[PDB]
RNA sequence: UAAGGUGAUAUGAACCGUUAUAACCGGCGAUUUCCGAAUGGGGAAACCCAGUGUGUUUCGACACACUAUCAUUAACUGAAUCCAUAGGUUAAUGAGGCGAACCGGGGGAACUGAAACAUCUAAGUACCCCGAGGAAAAGAAAUCAACCGAGAUUCCCCCAG
RNA sequence: UUUUGUAUAAUGGGUCAGCGACUUAUAUUCUGUAGCAAGGUUAACCGAAUAGGGGAGCCGAAGGGAAACCGAGUCUUAACUGGGCGUUAAGUUGCAGGGUAUAGACCCGAAACCCGGUGAUCUAGCCAUGGGCAGGUUGAAGGUUGGGUAACACUAACUGGAGGACCGAACCGACUAAUGUUGAAAAAUUAGCGGAUGACUUGUGGCUGGGGGUGAAAGGCCAAUCAAACCGGGAGAUAGCU
RNA sequence: GUUUAUUAAAAACACAGCACUGUGCAAACACGAAAGUGGACGUAUACGGUGUGACGCCUGCCCGGUGCCGGAAGGUUAAUU
RNA sequence: UGAGCCUUGAUGGAAGUGUGGACGCCAGUCUGCAUGGCUUUAAUGUUUGAUGUUCUAACGUUGACCCGUAAUCCGGGUUGCGGACAGUGUCUGGUGGGUAGUUUGACUGGGGCGGUCU
RNA sequence: GCUUGACUGCGAGCGUGACGGCGCGAGCAGGUGCGAAAGCAGGUCAUAGUGAUCCGGUGGUUCUGAAUGGAAGGGCCAUC
């Protein structure tokens, strides 16, 4: 009554419980060619370098792409202007591109996937908010500002 | 006669009723076969019960570690 | 070691020896037909038949020599199925059978007694089977003791009929 | 010898010579005898071996009570009485003997039970492969032809050749009588008798093993042995019997 | 036709025929601790067991008892928990 | 389909017209559903016992085919059929002259039958 | 009529048995009933109405209780 199948199969167990499981049934179908379980000591805690190494990105994951707000905050003032005319509107498109873009200064890149902006922005020039919205764990903020020419 | 894994016993014994019967007890334990091993592939050892449960604790591996080298 | 000596039932014949290789005794060897675990195959035991090698060779023959079965290991080969195994060959080791008792172990009676007879006894005896030694077996406390202590096993005398 | 009782015509012995039955071990208890004495005595073992050493231990000098326990007393009972058992009985260790105990237990003897082997060269079945059956008789099925039927059945002859068929040698078997009965013979001889192409008979070899086999069945046969073979063993079974 | 080899050859055993009953094949059944073998290289017109014993005319009544076959609802009931 | 824990239920968003199940001391209330302005006891979760279904994957195969192999054995493999059955081990109720070990008294005008054993 | 002597603990000394055992019994101790009292009562007029041992069951008792305290179990007494 003890195994690890970690292959879900009809059973009310996934990732191999750990806990009470069957008996006999596994002696000559799941071990066997099926998924073999053991759950004894050895077998056991072999399964943290399988799982136990998926849970550390909380921490060490996380920090190779959690520091975005803070990457990313006292950012140079983005002065990407939006072709402002029409007597007092525009001409320039503001969506994706111009708003991520709006980082390659000295020479950096990034992608259109992160931003976090419901409604279109509208086509002003006033103090655009960007709020970077590379993961749902973590957020950041960015400006853009729109000048004539 | 088998029991591979463990001794097995096909020792004699008096079997008495009320009182005492002078006769005799002997053929005991079972049979199966066909265990795969997670390696190569499964020869079918001739164990039975608590041969087999002793396959449980110990491997397939270290309980055939015995009947082939010794 | 030695003057005698060639085993015995009977000499006898033909002989060997007396100084130190005649005997005779002891040690190490050489040889040692056929059967018999018998082992090349077979077989009503001491017989029948073959394969592959040898030299002497009028160079056909001769006899000789090796060729059983298992197990361990080594190498080479190797199916269904890529593989890998199963299997096959070869070779080096080793075993095999006898053996009086004691010894360990597996199996295990009945007559008999109980003044009958089932429990019980005879007795784990008889016997059968396997194994090993010169002895075997057992053996350094998950022993005993009783608030004191002893200190592996084994065998002897008491405890006790 | 056995019996109330035997010359008994009840048992045993032809005779002689040799052999033939109360032993032995340890334990226990008496008797005699010896040693020592309220003490006697060691066992194994050591050994300068029958010494000497060794007193572990056994027995006796205290018993009563189921016992705790008490103690020349003690149980009994509530009893301090009485009553039961004890209390100025010398034991102990050898040696020899009487008896007993465990043993084969004075000696001889069963019918049997159990264990392990040897036996199907006899015999009972069965398997494989070979052989034998002089002679004479009857004469089925089938068929040919004539007849006959619309065609067949049916029929008559001739051919044909069957059959656990007939008679009868070999061969196989045994119903009767005589003889034999210390035989010629541990089942036969003589004169008859039954089967004799069949569930027949026979040579050679093989296969069934003892509580087992085989059996046209008698408990028959399984090597002159069978309501459980022969040989060895348990085994000196047991024998309130002779 | 067979039988008590060695006191019984028969009315006894066998027999062909009949009946009951079992067996679906890895058959029932038997030998065997088992493997395996016979049954049978057969397969229900087959094989086994029991009784009767050519053939002819037949084979009556009883299922209370025992045995066997079916049912199995209900009562009693083992190990086991 | 029972039974355990116990989870939601009936005792101990705002009126009116109706429907179903509840039960009766009965003249009745309970309880879900439109428009309208703790235990007595049920359901789902489950735990475990029952029968019955189906599956494959232990297990069987005296079916076929492929090798070992110019084998009827055996083993491995593929495949088919059967299937947690069958069958085996331990335990347990039957039945059990198939077999085995035994018992089945004595007195007595022989013994037996009858009768009697204090 | 009144009652529980169909009592408890012992028993001089006898009778009868191979033995196991069986029977008779005055008297003594503690407490009873009946009688005013002497006294009588330890089952029925007497003689048949019975079963040894083992294995246990029930109640009582600090008899014992395997290191010790308990306990189980054993003894003892009563009884089935
Ligand atoms: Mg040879
Ligand atoms: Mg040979
Ligand atoms: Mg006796
Ligand atoms: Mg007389
Ligand atoms: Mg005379
Ligand atoms: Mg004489
Ligand atoms: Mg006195
Ligand atoms: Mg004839
Ligand atoms: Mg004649
Ligand atoms: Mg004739
Ligand atoms: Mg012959
Ligand atoms: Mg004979
Ligand atoms: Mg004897
Ligand atoms: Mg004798
Ligand atoms: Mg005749
Ligand atoms: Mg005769
Ligand atoms: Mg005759
Ligand atoms: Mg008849
Ligand atoms: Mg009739
Ligand atoms: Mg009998
Ligand atoms: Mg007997
Ligand atoms: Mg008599
Ligand atoms: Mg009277």
């Amino acid at each position: 009554m003890q195994v690890i199948l970690l292959d879900k199969v009809a059973n009310l167990g996934s990732l191999g419980d750990q806990v009470n499981v069957k008996a006999g049934y596994a002696r000559n179908f799941l071990v066997p060619q099926g998924k073999a379980v053991p759950a004894t000591k050895k077998n056991i805690e072999f399964f943290e370098a399988r799982r136990a190494e998926l849970e550390a990105k909380l921490a060490e994951v996380l920090a190779a792409a959690n520091a975005r707000a803070e990457k990313i905050n006292a950012l140079e003032t983005v002065t990407i202007a939006s072709k402002a005319g029409d007597e007092g509107k525009l001409f320039g498109s503001i969506g994706t591109r111009d708003i991520a873009d709006a980082v390659t200064a000295a020479g950096v890149e990034v992608a259109k996937s992160e931003v976090r902006l419901p409604n279109g922005v509208l086509r002003t020039t006033g103090e655009h908010e960007v709020s970077f919205q590379v993961h749902s764990e973590v957020f950041a903020k960015v400006i853009v500002n729109v000048v004539a020419e | 006669m088998k029991k591979d894994i463990h001794p097995k016993y096909e020792e004699i014994t008096a079997s008495c009723s009320c009182g005492n019967v002078m006769k005799i007890r002997s053929t005991v334990g079972h049979d199966l076969n066909l265990d795969v091993c997670s390696k190569c592939h499964p020869f079918f050892t001739g164990k039975q019960r608590d041969v087999a449960t002793g396959g449980r604790v110990d491997r397939f591996n270290k309980r055939f570690n015995i009947p082939g080298s010794k």
